[PDB]
């Protein structure tokens, strides 16, 4: 009310010069009026005076108005309606820059009543001479089938594909392709031969829509799906990676002799995926990951390339580690033991911890390797580093619930390192160590007794582990640890209030005093011996490695 | 007391900014860009009172500026708020319907009248008719 | 494509066009919120919040985001995010903000020409001279080793390194950060035979009344996020920075305070460690503030211990440990003697085993040149110190 | 008209570094210039527009001292604006500006002293203090000092005080600045309120003669037309005068209180009437006064009358149009509820604190009513309040509602008639919210249905249909497990609740939880074996299945495998 | 063939004559191009190719990394004397950052090598 005074200021002043009739500096003031309104000034009241720098010859000017008035047909579309007459002037024009940019201005708009405006003038640029027109003509249908006579509109796209400049073929199938998401059938004659003619020489942009329309057609005949496939096969040697996961998509999927030679030439270009910008290495590995679970005898040999560099992003060093695991055998479980002992000493302490927990996933999957998996966790708590003696002494656990009755000369070793351990797991993990195989350590009691002491402000894995342990170590060895079992179960079901503890409490405390023979088979029998995406899930990621839903791994529903 | 006093704009840029505490010039300048990350972002319905720091800021925009005192937290934020809107007032018939231009081409006028008005972090003359019969003798002198 | 973003050095918008209206005015800040001010959230190149996924290339500064609803292809977005940015590279000369708020009418020339309704047109920089009428407006030898003598040899290559910061806060007591910076400093400790050069790498919360800052040790040559040096021998200081957004802070004070009458004072106070319960805070002391007329006070406490000082007129509550995810709470009961009460801020010491400005280190790679040892041979240690400063709230 | 050319020449750049060129060729041309004093002031106002747009400014301060000592006024002024925005601490240019402003104060033109206090009182040095402080007051004082004089002194010292304590030391003017609450200009007055603020903070018994007068004079500004901001006489004034009360306990003098009663009470009967006008700016310089008249009768805390109207003055603003005065209204009976008087009457409006905590939108003033309900809780009121925060937590957003989590667990227990509803509340807050229920809050609800058997029939049952939701926090399952582990038989006569339904109502969430929450679940598996021989078959084909067995955790296999061996042996 | 690494802006100084980096030019760059290492089997090739077409301006076989082919200048640790295949030739670097990566890629090659001679001899 104050500040608004339209009769001087900078609107005013913008206003005058837009009135003015040299045109060369009427370009300088709508780049003003651009140049405002991005930063966030209120130019509304321009609107009127704007487009009447729209009846001009001038190209330059004519876009400096549509680049102003594109800005409004989205946030608030009912203002630019009000120049949708000097649209419907320019889509007949000369100068076919300008029938295309006032087609797309037309289409961006978010209005009911204009589709009584992209009426028939819009079904002439869909039969324009000139390809850049129809290439924008073929996207607004796709903008108005968003917002019969558009269903009339449908077979104009079909005819657009039978075209001899391709990027007119390759707007039109992604337009198609789009619209077929809520309603194009690909019969083999005239559709398929002619769209893969187009795909070996359209833009690069162009062979992704082919591409990703092919994945959609259903083959019947094997060799009819083989004869797609020496089309298909070329395209995996193009520079955008894009365009190599799409190629793959439809080889993945259309892989009914020539079956081995199609899976020799599908690991050089996965592997030349690599070689990309750190964003398109994530995007590829997800797949990578994905691949090497349905078919895993494209990739069997090629574990060097999936070696962590030590500049790569976390992201990268993460997915690189998965597959890793993955292609760990017994042919080469030495070289990535090579190399998950080099990746442990780094210092990155968040992929530290996974490099050593990535060394029992491979004593699990190799079990062949068992012992060098072993020995290579006791050369990392030599180093005495804080963030890997802890990390280890989970991985051992594990191992020691896998392998039993085999390691247990390297307890000895572990048991010195208690003043090391501050994360309540890692001294879980060799509470359990003491409480197993307490008939070996020489000094259980003397270990459990240096935790009893300050019992609480510990986590409650410590504190039920603590006491299993000494119930076990009560269990092997009665009449030394008498002292222990009325210590703890006095702090189990006195002192603590957790009720998941004093109970717990309670039923070693029942057991105990019925009948310490029966308590025997109850705690000290003998246990049961203890990552792949299941294959209804899996062979559904398949049919789309290149998108979303194989980055994320996750189905399209929950997009 | 007052602290300082900002006019700013929504493209972020300052037409006025007068100081009553002791800062450095780019501790001058990092508040500023904060005071319009605070202001930008409230809507219409929002309060006009902020906590910003350790004090509190008062604004009210006038369609395409913002006026921002910021006194202490004790300092009756509801009064504050009126002395924006005088201030605003004798910018109005000093500069006749004033525009955002006026304070860009008139800037050692406008420290004129915010002399006039708040002195040493307090308000000096609330009378619009004392500040007006002063300033326009300030003119013809 | 829904939309391509294109953010600031600070999270600000620079210049936006959106090209589907499934994307909202929402989704502008629903980047910011979520990837740009992530606070403890680890780095992805796609995102997913709330059926929306987000793809983003930095180049150096700028947050270039991109904003689709749909099952895209994700290696068409991100090639098609490196062919936007050369795009304008070839334009602008490089990409920062001083170059795009000088193009703000180029690169809606160009969003409109590249991109329609989300559909990758020809990107291609020869064919877009007949399309794109703006134009862009542009804008030796190191002798002897001062700071490192020659010939040093260890019977073991080991190297240290410990991330020193401290945090400062004033906050609210409805919950209201309102300032917050954390002041910390990179020491090296380097025992490393021979000469080696050696690089250092970071994550990007560092910019290289507090005010974001950061000076480098002179041995430091900057020029990707990398960093190349020749470490002086001994205890040295890498780095010295001040930072300000995206504070992680790993406590909060909750001063619920209740006057009764004039005679009568109750104060609870509840402390949340902010932090994943792995790790483990320590020497932690809170210090709640009495009035001057105070004659006697009853504290209970739920874990660690509270004793009154008169000479300080303040409760001091000391916990030996807290682990992370949890929950505290002391209650005290203070009689007085018969103006009102200038509450002076509940101050906090405590000390955390990470970095609570988001500092972290990714690689730090030694090589000597003639010498028979690398980086695998040399023993490495990353020791995060987390600390208080002035970390109080209002009571 | 050389100014505006330069201005314009900046503005009319297409980049940044158009400006460092255009800016650099025009520092440069003023360099070469260091004249007619026109011609100098306007290079000076081009060096300050400069300066202001952030660029470096390493000279021109010998050439705006040169403008102190002119006689136009515009050169002076524009000489000045330099020296008070651009701050040197050039030891000669300090000696060089404290000699252009003595000659200015020795001067007896009423602008060029005006300049010359605006000047001590925008830089505010020591260099400034220990050269004026000295003759500051004795302007202040003298009676043929002007009034707009009168008004610039005062406040310039305000600064010297604020600056430096030190070299402001009270005497002889501190009595005479007291008298000044007695002038007829009130622009003098406002000025003098201010200085006897800040001055009373530390040394209050020597204005003490200042109560009386302020009394006095807003008797009379309450009960001008050129001090009339829409139709409020002296807004300003009013409330600088309610300040300076707020630095003093009720005077001593009855009949100065007396007449502080009255004009309180206008105030508040001004508050009642319809508005004098329909514009915003009426209604915030009308409350403007009312809300420091407020703060005045909290702070005195003596007249009881006053604090029971002041309170239903403030339950008026809670259903108003406007943000600005919900939100101060809620400030205000937050220190009003804590009064020995007025806490039975902010009682009084405990429903109209809830119907503006379930309507309003703005998150500050939302908060705000929060702290309002601990506030005024009472044993006559727990159980109002405590219901309605959790009728509040269902249909709440995440933002407040960690705090009032907080509140709810701290009133259950504080103000428990009995343990039959303490048990239903928090039972009743786990299932609403019950990721933000600390687990000592948690513990010691089972704590009470441990040792006392009455509310066991109770809690079990309340559990029971908690459980049947199918978005149950996870704090709710275990809390869940172990009341129906230890007390399904006293449920087990309902068909709807058998044992075998109480067992797959756990085990429906047994996965899709945490590990200890698995883990509390298995010892509760074991207690249906003991009280429920009829579920007994189809408990161990679940303890003995490979998910139970062959688990990955260490503790969720050692507990499985035990009360295995407890069903069978 | 696997490639190592690939550095643009990569100088090449003729030598004038141990091992000084002031001694040689160092304003006149005898020819720039890109610099590729590049590897199959047991060596590695020091590849050096113009900007555009990618011709090979010279290579150096380097078999062992501590050896004769590839020798650090004792001033700076940006400038290497090169055996090509022979003759002598003096690169150079824009950084440390480009020399580091020039100097890791040929080290970590021939640590891979040594392991693969290792795995051999067991």
């Amino acid at each position: 009310k104050y500040f608004t005074t339209n009769k001087k200021g900078e609107i005013f002043e913008l206003k005058a010069e837009l009135n003015n009739e040299k045109k060369e500096k009427r370009k300088e003031a709508v780049k003003k009026v651009i140049a405002a309104m991005t930063v966030g000034k209120d130019v509304s009241s321009l609107f009127p005076d704007v487009v009447n720098c729209m009846q001009t010859d001038n190209l330059e000017l004519k876009k400096l108005v549509y680049l102003y008035l594109m800005n409004y047909a989205k946030s608030q579309p009912d203002m630019a309606i009000m120049a949708v007459n000097s649209f419907v002037k320019d889509c007949e024009d000369p100068n076919p820059l300008i029938r295309a940019l006032a087609v797309r201005t037309m289409g961006c708009i978010r209005v009911d009543k204009i589709t009584e405006y992209l009426c028939e003038p819009l079904r002439k640029c869909l039969k324009d001479e000139d390809p850049y027109v129809r290439k924008t003509a073929a996207v607004c249908v796709a903008k108005l089938h968003d917002i019969v006579e558009d269903q009339g509109f449908l077979d104009s796209l079909r005819d657009l594909i039978a075209d001899s400049n391709p990027m007119v073929v390759a707007n039109a199938v992604a337009a198609l392709s789009e619209i077929s998401e809520s309603h194009l059938l690909d019969l083999n004659p005239q559709n398929i031969n002619k769209l893969l003619t187009a795909l070996n020489e359209c833009t690069e942009w162009g062979q992704i829509f082919i591409l990703d329309c092919l994945s959609n057609y259903n083959p019947k005949d094997d060799r009819e799906a083989q004869s797609i496939c020496e089309r298909v096969t070329p395209r995996l040697s193009h520079a955008n990676s894009a365009v190599v996961l799409s190629a793959v998509k439809v080889l993945m999927k259309f892989l009914e002799d020539y079956y081995n030679m199609l899976l020799k030439k599908l690991a050089p270009p996965l592997v030349t995926l690599l070689s990309g910008e750190p964003e398109v290495q994530y995007v590829a590995l997800r797949n990578i990951n994905l691949i090497v679970q349905k078919r895993p005898e494209i990739l069997k040999q090629e574990i060097k390339v999936f070696f962590v560099k030590y500049n790569d992003p976390i992201y990268v060093k993460l997915e690189k580690l998965d597959i890793m695991i993955r292609l760990a055998s017994q042919a080469n479980i030495a070289q990535v033991l090579a190399e998950l002992k080099e990746y442990a000493t780094e210092v990155d302490v968040d992929f530290v911890r996974k490099a050593v927990r990535a060394i029992g996933r491979c004593a699990i999957k190799v079990e062949q390797s068992a012992e060098r998996c072993v020995s290579t966790l006791l050369d990392l708590i030599q180093t005495k580093v804080n963030y890997v003696v802890q990390e280890a002494i989970v991985v051992i656990r594990d191992i020691f619930r896998k392998y039993p009755n085999k390691y247990e000369s390297i307890i000895a070793t572990l048991c010195e390192n208690l003043d090391s351990l501050d994360e309540p797991d890692a001294r879980a993990a060799m509470i359990w160590i003491v409480g197993e195989y307490a008939e070996r350590i020489d000094n259980a009691d003397e270990l459990l007794e240096s935790f009893l002491e300050g019992f609480h402000d510990e986590s409650t894995q410590v504190q039920l582990t603590l006491l299993t342990a000494i119930v076990k170590l009560f269990l092997k060895k009665p009449s030394e640890t008498q002292e222990l079992v009325q210590q703890v179960l006095s702090l189990a079901t006195q002192d603590s209030d957790n009720p998941d503890l004093r109970d717990r409490g309670y039923i070693y405390w029942r057991l105990l005093s019925t009948d310490p023979v029966t308590a025997k088979e109850v705690v000290l029998s003998e246990k049961p011996l203890i990552d792949l995406i299941e294959p209804t899930l899996l062979d559904e990621l398949i049919c789309h490695i290149g998108s979303l839903a194989s980055v994320y791994h996750k189905p399209p529903n929950a997009f | 007391m007052i602290r300082f006093i900002l006019i700013q704009n929504r493209a972020g840029k300052t037409r006025l900014a007068k100081w009553y505490m002791q800062f450095d010039d780019d501790e001058k300048q990092k508040l500023i860009e904060e005071v319009h990350a605070v202001v930008t972002v409230r809507d219409a319905k929002h309060t006009n009172f902020v906590e910003f720091r350790n004090f509190k800021i008062i604004y009210r925009r006038y369609a395409g500026l913002y006026f921002c005192i910021c006194v202490d937290v004790n300092d009756n934020n509801l009064a504050y708020l009126e002395a924006i809107h005088n201030f605003v007032e004798v910018l109005n018939e000093y500069f006749h319907n004033v525009c955002e231009l006026d304070l860009v081409f008139n800037f050692y006028k406008v420290y004129t009248v915010v002399d006039e008005m708040f002195l040493a972090g307090e308000i000096r003359e609330t009378s619009q008719t004392k500040v007006l019969k002063q300033l326009l003798m300030l003119q013809s002198l | 494509i829904g939309g391509l973003f294109i953010y600031n050095h600070k999270g600000e918008v620079l210049i936006s066009r959106v090209y589907r209206d499934d994307i909202g005015r929402n989704a502008v800040d629903a980047f910011r919120v979520n990837v740009i001010h992530a606070r403890q959230q680890v780095r992805s190149p796609v995102t997913n919040i709330a059926r929306t996924s987000f793809f983003h290339v930095k180049r150096s500064n700028i947050w270039l985001a991109a904003v689709t609803k749909q099952n895209v292809n994700a290696a068409m977005v991100f090639e098609f995010l490196y062919k936007m940015c050369d795009v304008m590279a070839a334009y602008f000369g490089k990409i920062s903000e001083e170059n795009i708020k000088n193009n703000f009418v180029l690169i809606y020339e160009l969003l409109d020409e590249i991109l329609d309704f989300g559909y990758p047109q020809n990107s291609e920089t020869g064919a877009l001279k007949t399309f794109i009428t703006q134009q862009g407006i542009k804008s030796q030898v190191t002798g002897q080793i001062g700071w490192r003598r020659e010939g040093i040899k260890y019977r073991r290559n080991e190297l240290f390194l410990d991330v020193l910061e401290s945090v400062n806060l004033l906050m609210s007591p409805q919950g209201q950060v309102l300032s917050a910076h954390v002041s910390g400093r990179v020491v090296m400790k380097s025992y490393l035979s021979g000469m080696p050069e050696c690089k250092f790498g970071m994550n990007d919360k560092i910019v290289i009344i507090a005010i974001d800052d950061c000076t480098f040790h002179q041995c430091v040559r900057l020029s990707e996020r990398s960093i190349s040096f020749i470490p002086p021998d001994g205890e040295f200081e890498l780095m010295r920075y001040r930072t300000t957004k995206d504070i992680i802070l790993p406590f909060r004070v909750i001063p619920l305070v209740r006057e009764v009458g004039r005679t009568k004072l109750e104060v609870k106070v509840v402390i949340k460690s902010n932090f994943k319960p792995s790790l483990l805070a320590q020497k932690i002391e809170v210090r709640i503030p009495t009035p001057l007329n105070t004659s006697g006070v009853q504290v209970i406490c739920m874990k660690g211990k509270a004793k009154y000082k008169a000479s300080e007129n303040a409760i001091v509550w000391k916990i030996k440990r807290m682990a992370g995810m949890k929950e505290s709470q002391i209650s005290a009961e203070i009689e007085l003697l018969p103006k009102k009460w200038a509450r002076p801020p509940i101050s906090m010491n405590f000390e955390v085993p990470f970095a609570p400005s988001g500092l972290k280190v990714r690689y730090l790679k030694v090589f000597e040149p003639k010498l028979n040892y690398s980086d695998h041979d040399v023993i490495k240690w990353v020791r995060y110190i987390g600390r208080s400063g002035i970390y109080e709230t209002r009571c | 008209r050389g100014l505006a050319v330069f201005i314009s020449d900046i503005r009319n750049c297409k980049s940044k570094e158009a400006e460092i060129k255009r800016i650099n060729k025009e520092l440069a041309n003023i360099r070469s210039k260091f004249l007619d004093g026109y011609s100098k002031k306007k290079y000076v106002c081009k060096l300050l527009f400069i300066f202001l747009l952030g660029h470096d400014i390493d000279f021109g301060h010998m050439e705006a001292v040169n403008l102190l000592s002119s006689n136009r006024y515009t050169e002076k002024q524009i000489g000045y604006l330099f020296i008070s925005v651009l701050v040197n601490s050039n030891s000669e240019l300090i000696r060089l500006i404290n000699n252009a402003i003595k000659n200015d104060l020795a001067s007896r033109n009423p602008t060029f002293m005006g300049l010359a206090l605006h000047c001590i009182a925008n830089v505010g040095s020591r260099e400034m203090a220990e050269a004026f402080a000295g003759e500051i007051p004795k302007i202040l004082v003298a009676g043929d000092t002007m009034d707009s004089v009168k008004q610039s002194a005062a406040l310039c010292l305000l600064r010297l005080y604020r600056t430096s304590p030190d070299l402001v030391p009270m005497g002889d003017w501190t009595s005479r600045v007291v008298h000044l609450l007695n002038d007829q200009h009130l622009g003098v007055v406002t000025a003098a309120t201010s200085l006897i603020t800040t001055l009373a903070q530390k040394n209050p018994e020597e204005f003490k003669t200042s109560v009386s007068l302020a009394v006095s004079r807003l008797s009379r500004i309450v009960t001008l037309q050129d001090y009339t901001y829409y139709f409020v006489p002296a807004p300003w004034l009013s409330v600088k005068l309610l300040r300076l009360l707020q630095c003093y306990p009720p005077p001593e003098d009855p009949a100065v209180r007396g007449r502080l009663t009255e004009c309180l009470e206008t105030i508040l009967n001004k508050a009642q009437e319809p508005p004098k006008s329909k514009k915003v700016q009426h209604s915030n310089a009308k409350n403007a006064v009312l809300f420091e008249a407020i703060s005045l009768i909290i702070h005195h805390d003596s007249e009881p009358n006053l604090l029971v109207r002041a309170c239903n003055q403030l339950g008026q603003f809670l259903q108003h149009r406007e943000t600005n005065l919900r939100y101060l209204a809620l400030e205000s009976m937050c220190t009003l509820a804590s009064s020995e008087f007025s806490h039975e009457a902010v009682k009084t409006h405990i429903e109209t604190v809830i119907n503006a905590l379930k309507t309003e939108r703005d998150v500050s003033v939302r908060q705000r009513a929060v702290d309002l309900l601990y506030a005024m809780c009472d044993r006559s009121n727990a159980q109002q309040i405590v219901a309605e925060m959790l009728s509040y937590l269902e249909t709440a957003d995440y933002s407040i509602r960690e705090e009032i989590v907080l509140k709810v667990a701290i009133l259950a227990e504080k103000y428990a008639v009995d343990y039959t509803w303490y048990v239903d509340t928090i039972l009743n807050l786990i299932r609403i919210a019950g990721d933000y229920v600390s687990e000592e809050v948690w513990y010691r609800v089972i704590q009470i249905v441990i040792n006392r058997d009455d509310v066991q029939g109770y809690a079990a049952k309340t559990v029971f249909e908690a459980l049947q939701a199918p978005a149950c926090h996870e704090n709710l399952v275990k809390v869940g497990g172990y009341i129906l582990g230890e007390f399904g038989n006293l449920i087990a006569g309902d068909p709807r609740s058998s044992p075998l339904i109480q067992f797959n109502l756990l085990h429906s969430k047994f996965h899709l939880c945490s590990v200890p929450t698995r883990a509390l679940l298995l010892s509760t598996y074991i207690k249906f074996v003991n009280l429920f021989p009829e579920v007994k078959a189809t408990i161990q084909d679940v303890l003995r299945s490979d998910s139970q067995l062959k688990n990955a955790d260490v503790e969720l296999q050692q507990r499985a495998v035990e009360y295995l061996r407890l069903s069978t042996v | 063939e696997s490639v190592l690494c690939v550095k643009p802006e990569v100088h090449v100084y003729r030598i004038p004559p141990g091992y000084r980096a002031s001694e040689w030019q160092l304003d006149q760059p005898s020819w720039s191009g890109r610099l590729r290492i590049t590897a199959k089997g047991k060596v590695a090739y020091i590849k050096l190719e113009d900007r555009t077409s990618g011709e090979l301006f010279a290579q150096a076989p380097v078999d062992q990394f501590p050896g004769t082919a590839v020798e650090s200048v004792t001033d700076s640790s940006r400038y290497f004397v090169i055996r090509i295949e022979r003759a002598f030739i003096g690169l150079g670097f824009g950084d440390r950052g480009d020399a580091f990566d020039f100097n890791v890629a040929l080290q970590d090659h021939f640590k891979w090598v040594k392991q693969q001679c290792e795995f051999a001899k067991q």
